[PDB]
């Protein structure tokens, strides 16, 4: 799972990036 | 700056959404308010 995570909230003109419920 | 020649960032002043967490209206009339993507240092300064 470490390889799969190392192989793959920005303010802008009204754009929002909500976080996922399950971290 | 057209005088001192300093490099100044430009960051938009916080916006976001407001979400009301309701226990129910059939259970209680209390609410909690979520200010998304906003530091609490800036929540009280707003209109309405
Ligand atoms: C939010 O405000 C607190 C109070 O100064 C600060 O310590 C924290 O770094 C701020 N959060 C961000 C993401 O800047």
């Amino acid at each position: 799972e470490d390889l799969l995570f190392n192989k793959v909230a920005q303010k802008f003109n009204g754009l929002t990036v909500l976080p996922p419920l399950l971290t | 700056d057209p005088q001192t020649l300093e490099i100044l960032d430009i960051t938009p002043c916080s916006f976001g959404g407001v979400s009301v967490i309701t226990p129910g209206t059939n259970t209680s009339n209390q609410v909690a308010v979520l200010y998304q993507d906003v530091n609490c240092t800036e929540v009280p300064v707003a209109i309405h």
